[PDB]
């Protein structure tokens, strides 16, 4: 249900679930970079 | 314009077509190009012994390029990313057309893959040649990567270059006992070893490849009949000593008997050991003296390739005369001389493997053909059955990966060749490349070939040595030193037949005649007679120097022996040199306005006798000069430049003049691993130890060879203000009071990445396929620090401080929980023993990238950028550019550090105790050209054997307001008044190495001795900590206190008081032994489990089992 | 990769002074005098600009 699948070769998102290997829309491009998330990570600024 | 600038701007002239790495790519380009066709010439043509002659015939095998060009990346074209992330390999099929001599006549010429060539990255077939730093975006890669390394399952595997001695060449050593003429020849096939010996008090014999015993030479000369033994002796020599010394052998032969060939050679006809192959001679029952003489065509086993045996005769008769070195006690010929050592190189090993894999595939095809005779069908040879295609793939990849060029035809199962590029920067990315590795060196700890011989001034670096075991045994081919692959011997055969080199079949053993200088060694191949060396050689030079034969064909004229070689074969090192023309260098002081701007397009300084290519030998002839400024009018060549013996990884020191040699060895080791900016890729890629910096700074006392590397766009160390100052007992043995408030302001971050690979397998029967996803989602941490921070889908977390053994990724792991046979039916994936992938160290990482990189099989990787910004702390590693590797002793705060008068307080602090006993005076100067190059805006050079002297720098410091000496006038923070003695300052360039005190956090809670392997926690795989090996417990037991040793014994690993004895007792209970509860045999003895394992493992291998006790009491 | 906002051993603010040199290297002073018209009168900030490598541009050339 999420869309966390960017492709450094197809700037578009699928998250086609399991038993569908990777293929970025219309291509192989099996090089998914996965999006970051929305938690308010805290950094000591030192 | 001047006399000088010409010779120091030949570098970007030759460093483009054949430079510093490009020998790798040149060799492998040729080996893709033509040598594979050469090996194609070993066509099948034998395959149909019991057949109507259905031979195959490769029409034209090219690396994906018979009639094709775009078959150079045949995985739907793929960059090195899509090969360093998806872990795939480069692949170009070695396609070919075949020429069935078919009896059903369908001569089928389809392009058939025969395997795959793992293409060297950036060869003349890759997609990274002839492209701009803009085209290097869609291919994700830097422009300035070294290039030349392979793609092995996502791992960069370079090929170390070996140093295997020359073939085809006599080796006339001189043992302390006797002479040894050991001509270890070859034919590209095997290490044939037809050695002569000064065996027994003037008795000459041949330890041939096979022959069963020692064969007296005069009988050997009979075997190539020169039966008029007068001819033997006159050929060997004509003086007194030679004749007399050889006499004993002819006398012994005659005393045995003197026969012609048809007799006295059965004396070697049966005495042959290659007779040991009685079964290998199935046909040709014709086997005896005449018949090992029929098979004595291979009893060549040497470079000389004739059928009338006069060539082999004269070869043996120059052997026999260059083993008797005219009382061979004063004459010595040394092994380690780089005219002898010829570099076999990445491409050459790949050429061996081309040969051997095509021959192995052809042999298995031959076997299938020789068994398929009963098949009355067309597919005796057909492509469909011709189906080992794409399995030369596996052979090549196994060779490049395991480092094993496992062979049968070439007598070498070599292991230890290929390594992984140490991408800690692009400095070590080169240093790893352009590395030459030693070889046998019979006893490698006998340090004869360990000190650097003067015989490659130039061609191998002076200071690139990894102190330890690989000193003088791994070598950086560190500069201008071009390299030769192979030639054609023909257009020297022509110039020999012309230029006054006779045919040796026109003369007899006149060959002891001092006017008759008669080494003519066309690559070992036989010899050439005619005199007048000092014209043949000189006109041959002055013929290749004018556009004719290719400038690599070195020829030595030695006069101690009658040496005139023509070495036109591979493995030769080289170098360019300026032609002096015997009076004045032929560059005429005005080639600059052609050397730089317009024309003399380039390498056309080789078609004009202006600059030329030497070898080691030809350097042993010529008479070079360092500078023009001190030519003395007898010099043949001129040095282009002095600073190219110090090479690519080693010419990083500023002013390498002034340091010792040890210090530059230290630095040229340290500088390799030091944390640096891997370049331009970094973020697009995934790889383990990407030890970045965050605010790097260019060098500031740089060298003209720092620019040429291009790796001054990618500097590896911060550029640090620095004092020379002794703070308080922590500095002492090379330790550094690095102030905080510069660690705070960002001096020397780190961005230590690491790499987790969740290799999500698939299985045949049961499936990992669908089973991804934790997130139980209990109350506490949704659900728990097991699965607290993953995500909606349990895979990724791009940015969350995943901490201390949380989950980075999990997967229920049902691998074979269904038995592959007709086993349990219920395991249709309720049987998951989940296998978490969790581990970490004692600090927070930050998941920065998540990768589902999936090759063509769904074997899901999970590549992950676990970045850990471990900024420095007391203990971290520094280097200096001078093998001056201090560590952070203190970390002082800003306000306590001394401030000069302007306001400058050090970042680093050294104390002046690393210098006077290391004598790096290449550092008291780097701090002159830093502080003089910034205070003025300049950007200075101290280059090997050039640089910028102390006087001009001193005057620069004067102009912007300081000493000649650049020694500031500091007051002390702690108390607030002037230091009594002044304080050195100015910019240094501190590198920041790997190997910190956070990657080196290790400790062990307990160690028991187990039952599985019955071991304590030794080394790794149980914990970090200690390992009391040989010398460690050797020290432990050597104390001198009784029950200190007793305590060490009692606390070593374990001291279980288990019950065991000899009288009806074994390793069992104490109170009531179910083994034997005799109730009188209770022992309860302290013993580690190791002795019990010895008991067990020696139960199989019978040995006396003594067991008894004794009283501790009176 | 980017410009240190502070001269690691001085204190002075720096990051404000890289899009002036790329406009003062084309008025074409000598670097030693583009770094005198902006304030840097010590060792420190002269290092922190003369020595730095703006990998920002080349890296961002292919960021996505």
């Amino acid at each position: 249900q999420p869309m966390i699948y960017i492709c450094g070769e197809c700037h578009t998102e699928n998250e086609i679930k399991s038993r569908d290997p990777i293929r970025c829309r219309e291509c192989g491009y099996r090089i998914m970079y996965k999006k970051r998330t929305k938690r308010l990570v805290v950094f000591d600024a030192r | 314009i001047p006399t000088v600038e010409e010779k120091w701007r030949l570098l970007p002239a030759f460093l483009k077509v054949k430079g510093l790495v490009k020998q790798h790519i040149d060799s492998f380009n040729y080996f893709i190009n033509v040598e594979i066709k050469k090996i194609m010439k070993a066509n099948e043509k034998v395959t149909s012994d019991a057949d109507p002659m259905w031979y195959l015939k490769y029409l034209n095998i090219y690396v994906g390029l018979p009639d094709v060009e775009e078959s150079f990346n045949v995985t739907r074209p793929v960059s090195p990313h899509e090969c360093r992330l998806r872990d795939m390999t480069y692949s170009a099929p070695i396609t070919v057309d075949i020429e069935y001599t078919r009896g059903s006549q369908r001569i089928i010429r389809n392009a058939l893959p025969i395997g795959r060539m793992p293409i060297m990255l950036r060869s003349s077939n890759c997609v990274l040649t002839g492209k701009t730093p803009a085209e290097f975006a869609k291919l994700n890669e830097c422009p300035l990567d070294p290039g030349g390394y392979f793609i092995v399952k996502g791992v960069e595997k370079v090929i170390l270059i070996q140093e295997q001695l020359s073939k085809n060449r006599i080796i006339v050593e001189a043992d302390r006992k006797g002479a040894v003429g050991a001509s270890v020849t070859s034919s590209t096939h095997e290490k044939k070893s037809r050695t002569n010996m000064a065996v027994k008090q003037g008795r000459f014999y041949l330890r041939h490849n096979t022959l069963s015993e020692d064969i007296p030479i005069v009988i050997i000369f009979k075997a190539m009949g020169v039966e008029s033994d007068q001819e033997i002796v006159q050929m060997i020599g004509t003086e007194e000593h030679v004749m007399a010394a050889f006499g004993p052998s002819l006398e012994e032969c005659q005393k045995a008997q003197i026969f012609t060939q048809m007799q006295a050679l059965k004396y070697i006809g049966n005495k042959v050991r290659r007779q040991r192959m009685w079964g290998g001679g199935p046909k040709k029952t014709k086997i005896e003296e005449a018949r090992e003489l029929l098979a004595s065509t291979i009893l060549t086993h040497v470079p000389v390739k004739e059928f009338n045996f006069r060539a082999k005769c004269i070869y043996t008769a120059v052997m026999v005369r260059r083993v008797i070195l005219a009382q061979g006690d004063n004459k010595v010929d040394d092994r380690d001389y780089y005219g002898n050592k010829r570099l076999e190189l990445a491409g050459q090993l790949l050429s061996l493997l081309f040969e051997d894999l095509f021959k192995k595939f052809n042999s298995e095809m031959k076997k299938i053909a020789d068994q398929v005779i009963p098949k009355q069908r067309a597919a005796q040879f057909d492509v469909v059955k011709h189906m080992r295609q794409d399995q030369i793939t596996n052979g090549m990849v196994n060779a490049i990966s395991t480092g094993n060029w496992s062979l049968k035809r070439f007598k070498m199962d070599r292991q230890g060749v290929t390594q992984v590029l140490s991408r800690l920067s692009y400095i070590s990315a080169l240093g790893m490349m352009t590395r030459i590795s030693s070889q046998f060196e019979k006893t490698r700890k006998v340090s004869g070939p360990r000190s650097l011989q003067p015989s490659q001034w130039g061609m191998l670096c002076p200071s690139d040595t990894p102190e330890g075991e690989a000193c003088g045994l791994v070598k950086n081919l560190a500069l201008m030193t071009h390299i030769t692959t192979d030639m054609e011997d023909g257009p020297i055969v022509k110039l020999a037949s012309n230029l006054g080199v006779e045919d040796v079949n026109l003369l007899c053993g006149e060959e002891l005649s001092y006017p008759n200088v008669f080494l003519v060694f066309l690559n070992g191949n036989i010899l050439g007679v005619i005199r007048d060396h000092k014209k043949l050689v000189n006109t041959f030079r002055l013929m290749r120097r004018a556009g004719y034969i290719n400038e690599f064909v070195s020829i030595s004229t030695n006069l101690t022996d009658r040496c005139v070689y023509i070495s036109s074969d591979g493995g030769r090192l080289c170098r360019p040199y300026i032609i002096v023309k015997k009076q004045k260098p032929a560059v005429t002081n005005k080639h600059m306005e052609e050397l730089a701007q317009g024309y003399r397009n380039f390498e056309d300084f080789l078609h004009e006798s202006l600059v030329e290519y030497l070898d080691v030998n030809e350097e042993n002839d010529c008479n070079i000069a360092l500078y023009e400024h001190t030519i003395n009018k007898d010099t043949t060549h001129l040095e282009i430049e002095p600073f190219t013996l110090l090479g690519v990884c080693a010419g990083l020191i500023p002013y390498p003049h002034h340091n010792q040699s040890p210090r530059n060895t230290y630095q040229c080791a340290m500088g390799k691993q030091a944390m640096g900016t891997i370049g331009y890729n970094q973020r697009n890629r995934i790889d383990t130890l990407m030890y970045l910096l965050a605010y790097p700074q260019k060098p500031m006392v740089k060298t003209k060879t720092i620019e040429l590397i291009e790796f001054e766009k990618l500097p590896a160390g911060q550029n640090a203000t620095v004092a020379v100052m002794s703070y308080s007992g922590y500095d002492i043995e090379d330790a550094l009071v690095l102030n905080k408030a510069s660690l705070d302001r960002g001096f020397g971050r780190c961005l230590v990445y690491k790499n987790a690979k969740c290799t999500l397998k698939r299985y045949t029967n049961q499936t990992f396929d669908k089973v991804m996803g934790p997130m139980l989602d209990a109350a506490t941490r949704k659900p728990i620090w097991r699965h607290e921070i993953l995500d909606a889908d349990g895979i990724c977390s791009p940015g969350e401080k995943v901490e201390n053994k949380q989950v980075l990724v999990n997967k229920s792991m049902p691998t074979v929980t269904q038995i592959p046979l007709e086993g349990s039916n219920v395991p249709q994936q309720p049987q998951y023993k989940d296998v978490p992938i969790t581990y970490k160290g004692a600090t927070d990482s930050y998941i920065e990238k998540v990768m589902i990189s999936s090759n063509a099989e769904d074997a899901f990787l999970i590549k992950m950028l676990l970045r850990q910004t471990r900024r420095p702390e007391i203990g971290d590693k520094f280097s200096s550019r001078h093998g001056q590797k201090g560590v952070c002793g203190l970390i002082v705060p800003q306000e306590d550090m001394p401030f000069c008068d302007s306001g400058i307080c050090p970042d680093i602090i050294m104390n002046p105790h690393g210098f006077p006993s290391r004598m790096t005076v290449g550092k008291l100067i780097e701090l002159l050209a830093g502080k003089a190059g910034v205070l003025d805006g300049r950007f200075h050079y101290g280059t090997a054997f050039g640089g910028s002297k102390v006087k001009d720098v001193c005057e620069d410091l004067v102009r912007h307001g300081y000493n000649y000496l650049g020694k500031d006038y500091v007051t002390s923070g702690i108390t607030g008044e002037p230091l009594e003695a002044y304080i050195y300052f100015g910019p240094v360039y501190y590198q920041k190495l790997k190997h910190m005190v956070l990657d080196k956090m290790h400790a062990r809670a307990r160690g028991p001795r187990a039952v599985l392997t019955r071991q304590p926690t030794e080394g790794r795989s149980r914990d970090g900590g200690l390992r009391l090996g040989e010398m460690e417990r050797d020290c432990l037991i050597g104390y001198g206190a009784s029950m200190l040793l007793l305590e060490r014994l009692m606390i070593s690993s374990d001291a279980f008081e288990v019950d065991v004895c000899g009288q009806c007792g074994l390793l069992g209970y104490s109170g009531w032994c179910h083994y034997c509860k005799s109730s009188c045999h209770v022992s309860s003895l302290r013993i580690p489990y190791a002795c019990k394992l010895l008991f067990q493992e020696l139960q199989s291998m019978n040995i006396i089992p003594r067991l008894k006790l004794s009283k501790y009491n009176e | 990769m980017i410009i240190p906002v502070r001269c690691f051993t001085c204190g002075k603010i720096v990051g404000n002074k890289w899009e002036a040199y790329l406009g003062l290297l084309q008025a074409e002073y000598t670097e030693g005098d583009a770094l005198d018209a902006l304030g840097l009168k010590r060792y420190c900030c002269r290092r922190m600009l003369l020595a730095h490598v703006d990998l920002i541009e080349k890296l961002l050339n292919y960021a996505p």
